[PDB]
């Protein structure tokens, strides 16, 4: 002999929420700009020799 | 040269012999800067970039 059991209306399960996400594009390396280093080096010599 | 000449006209004659090396080296360095030099943004193919 068993105890009777009647199944009621199912309770609400927690709802899942999907998401669409777009990633940030990486930074770009700065191209190699260049100073005329030798020009100022000759310069400081000339003013000194004067 | 006018500066050297001024010292010569005054009669110091200090630039005689090896003393003359000072004007000479100075005059060569000045020559390199004014004739060849280096370009600005209008000249894109600077030696390091090429």
């Amino acid at each position: 002999m068993k105890r009777g059991f009647a199944r009621p209306t199912p309770e609400k399960p927690p709802v899942i929420k999907p998401e669409n996400i777009v990633l940030s594009t990486p930074l770009s390396i700065p191209p190699p700009e260049g100073k005329p280093w030798w020009l100022i080096v000759v310069g400081v010599v000339v003013v000194g020799l004067l | 040269g006018g500066m050297v000449a001024m010292v010569f006209a005054s009669g110091s004659h200090v630039f005689g012999g090896i003393g003359s090396i000072f004007p000479l080296f100075m005059m060569v360095g000045i020559m390199m800067m004014m004739f060849r030099g280096m370009g600005g943004g209008q000249q894109q193919m600077s030696r390091p970039k090429l």
